[PDB]
């Protein structure tokens, strides 16, 4: 897979 | 064929007093229950007390007749767990029922080592001011300042080392005949039993330098007639070797050890046959110095005498 | 000058002209922490300020050490040094020193608390373990690991903060209202015995579980207490570990009660973590079997960073310029043993602020 791109607060 | 049972309330009062339930401690000890109960790796009740902290119920155990100063199969006495644990009032209620300040446990760690390594600056001072040894070393040679170093207590690390200083005047007053620095520094809380690097004690330097007046304050405040260094030489082994005759009489009446040897087998008359000290010789053999004792190399004192030419006192060792 | 002071609260940041319009972020053990717009670099940054450092010699030395890490530790998992400056113009005039870093979006407070998927979990403590090993390569021991030093950003990145307590250090730096060291303290450390490597992995055990709990896995009511908690719930150690402890640390512990513990399937259900990811290793079962290998009170028992790089749970995000990436080169060979006066700490960090 590729790595998360988004983090919310 | 006879078979003994027994009712054995000191595993309740054990558990009793590992699990902090004191009304059953004291139930427990109503009825009849062993305040030195022992458990296969030697835990007595105060032990368990001891790191529960609950202050009452230690002053009744040490009342009934606790031994304070009881050691588990690693060595630790409840003076152990609670300078490491850090419960004043109980290292305090401790040593006023006789605790040893200087109990040592398996792996040579004295409760000063223990307030060291965990801070507790407070229990350090207690411990210090009930005689605690400031230079101990455990197991691998390390003091308690250097324990304290080692866990990052700079102040307890300052303290320690403000009180070795006092000790390292001590000696050197001893050494060098200051009588008034001497007795100040044993006022100030100096331990009059402190060693060097090599293992000299005040008494050491006293009696090498030949200060009477200052063999007699050391002596007088409880110094170790019989206190080795890394050679294995006593106050009085200095003493015969520099020919004093009054420092060895001194030494002599507080108990001083006639016939001791270092680690080649030398005694005080082996030292004072060897320099030519005829006048030593005669106290020597009057206090009971053994004319047969041999070194390493089967040498007598009569022996030594003969080989430094000592033809006068060589006869007195004959006719003993 | 060239400089201006702007009051933040009770702290005076007396920064640089180039940094502009300061906004307080976080409250720390050594002050306050800002966050400002360079303009020469016309990028937002972060400032906190560090007041007469050598006046205490814990915090010189904790000063001067990282320092000195943070100009040589160059890494995508380590904040990043910026600029360093002193508003006082010499040497006897020195008083306060500022540290000019990237500039995050938030600690892990937040993320720990919100739900997140196994994708950004397992790449979060991915993030994690390259910080790790790589200050590892540096011969350099956490074991401070905390959410509260551990820098998240929206995109998703991880950074540390700080390069936590030296061997000498001890237990805890200086107070904070924001933190409680002792949860995630490991059990050699509480028990007065030595550390390794893997003393770091407790650390992580600790925030990984936090995750899937959402509540402190293990808190002590004070230090001593910190090791009842731990027992509570992983069970009292065997046998084997109990013989490495000092006397009197052995004769505690052998004399605590007898906890059987939990096995982590019941500690961590199934129903604590996310749905299982589409990716094969992203399981709910493989992210327990990695707690089961970090929360370990035995540490020779422990697995260490590079096993756990090598984990399913993780090995997915594996890149070899992020874990194996070339060791930092720290220029003082006695950078943790020196011992110096408060006069020789000055003159001694004045250095560094000034080259
Ligand atoms: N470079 C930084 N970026 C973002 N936040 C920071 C930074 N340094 C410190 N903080 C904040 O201050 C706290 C401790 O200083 C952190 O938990 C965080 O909230």
């Amino acid at each position: 897979p590729k790595r998360p791109t988004t983090l919310n607060l | 064929h006879h078979h003994h049972h027994g009712s054995d309330l000191g595993k309740k009062l054990l558990e009793a007093a590992r699990a902090g339930q004191d009304d059953e401690v004291r139930i427990l000890m109503a009825n009849g229950a062993d305040v030195n109960a022992s458990d296969q790796l030697g835990i007595t009740p105060l032990h368990l007390v001891a790191i529960t902290g609950h202050l009452e119920i230690v002053e009744v155990l040490l009342k009934n007749g606790a031994d304070v100063n009881a050691h588990d199969f690693v060595g630790t006495t409840p003076l152990h767990l609670a300078a490491f644990l850090g419960h004043l009032e109980i290292v305090e209620v401790l040593l006023k029922y006789g605790a040893d300040v200087n109990a040592v446990d398996r792996d040579g760690l004295t409760p000063l080592h223990l307030a060291a390594i965990h801070g507790h600056l407070e229990i350090v001072e207690v411990l210090l001011k009930h005689g605690a040894l400031v230079k101990a070393k455990d197991k691998f040679g390390k003091t308690p300042k250097d324990l304290a170093r080692d866990n990052g207590n700079q102040f307890i690390y300052e303290l320690l080392e403000k009180a070795e200083l006092l000790e390292k005047l001590l000696l050197e007053a001893a050494r060098e005949g200051h009588r008034d620095r001497v007795e100040e520094f044993i006022k100030r809380g100096a331990d009059v039993n402190t060693a060097d690097e090599t293992g000299f004690t005040p008494l050491h330097l006293a009696a090498w330098e030949g200060h009477l007046g200052i063999v007699e304050v050391l002596l007088k405040n409880g110094a170790d007639v019989n206190a080795n260094d890394e050679r294995g030489h006593t106050p009085l082994h200095l003493a015969a070797y520099t020919g004093h005759l009054e420092i060895v009489e001194v030494l002599l009446k507080n108990g001083a050890g006639v016939n001791a040897t270092d680690v080649i087998g030398t005694a005080p008359l082996h030292l004072a046959a060897m320099w030519g000290h005829l006048e030593i010789v005669e106290v020597l053999l009057k206090h009971g110095a053994d004319v047969n004792a041999q070194d390493k190399f089967g040498k007598t004192p009569f022996d030594l005498a003969i080989d430094n030419g000592n033809e006068d006192i060589a006869e007195v060792l004959q006719k003993a | 000058n060239n400089f201006y002071s702007v009051e933040i609260g009770d702290s005076t940041f007396t920064v640089l002209k180039r940094y502009q319009n300061l906004k307080p972020i976080g409250s720390g053990a050594q002050g306050i922490v800002c966050a400002a717009y360079d303009a020469i670099l016309e990028r937002n940054v972060a400032i906190k300020k560090l007041s007469r450092p050598f006046q205490n010699q814990t915090h010189a030395k904790r000063a001067y050490r990282e320092l000195v890490l943070m100009k040589c530790v160059n890494h995508k998992n380590i904040i990043g040094l910026l600029n360093v400056f002193t508003p006082q113009k010499s040497l006897e005039e020195f008083q306060d020193v500022y540290i000019v870093m990237e500039l995050m979006d938030a600690n892990l407070c937040q993320v720990i608390q919100m739900e997140l998927d196994h994708e950004r979990m397992s790449y979060l403590l991915y993030q994690m373990l390259c910080g790790i090993k790589h200050l590892h390569s540096a011969g350099i021991i956490h074991r401070d690991l905390k959410p509260s030093n551990i820098v998240v950003k929206s995109d998703c990145t991880l950074k540390i903060l700080d390069f936590g307590l030296a061997r000498t250090a001890g237990t805890s730096f200086m107070m904070t209202p924001y933190v409680v060291t002792r949860y995630y303290r490991a059990p050699e450390v509480i028990l007065g015995m030595g550390y390794k490597e893997n003393v770091d992995l407790w650390s992580v055990g600790c925030i990984m579980g936090e995750m899937v709990c959402h509540k402190i896995l293990f808190p002590g009511r004070d230090y001593i207490d910190q090791w009842n908690k731990v027992i509570e719930q992983l069970g009292t150690p065997c046998p084997e570990f109990m013989k490495k402890l000092q006397p009197t640390v052995r004769t505690y512990v052998e004399n605590r009660p007898k906890y059987a513990g939990y096995s982590f399937e019941k500690l961590f259900p199934d129903v604590l973590f996310p749905a299982d990811s589409e990716h094969n290793k992203l399981k709910a079962s493989q992210a327990r079997d990695l707690l089961s290998k970090m929360l370990v009170i035995d540490a020779s028992k422990r697995i260490s960073v590079d096993e756990a790089l090598q984990h399913p749970y993780i090995n997915v995000w594996y890149d070899p310029s992020e874990a194996e990436a070339p060791p930092p080169k720290i220029p003082d060979k006695q950078l943790d043993e020196r011992e110096h006066t408060i006069e020789e700490w000055k003159e001694l960090i004045y250095k560094e602020v000034m080259d």
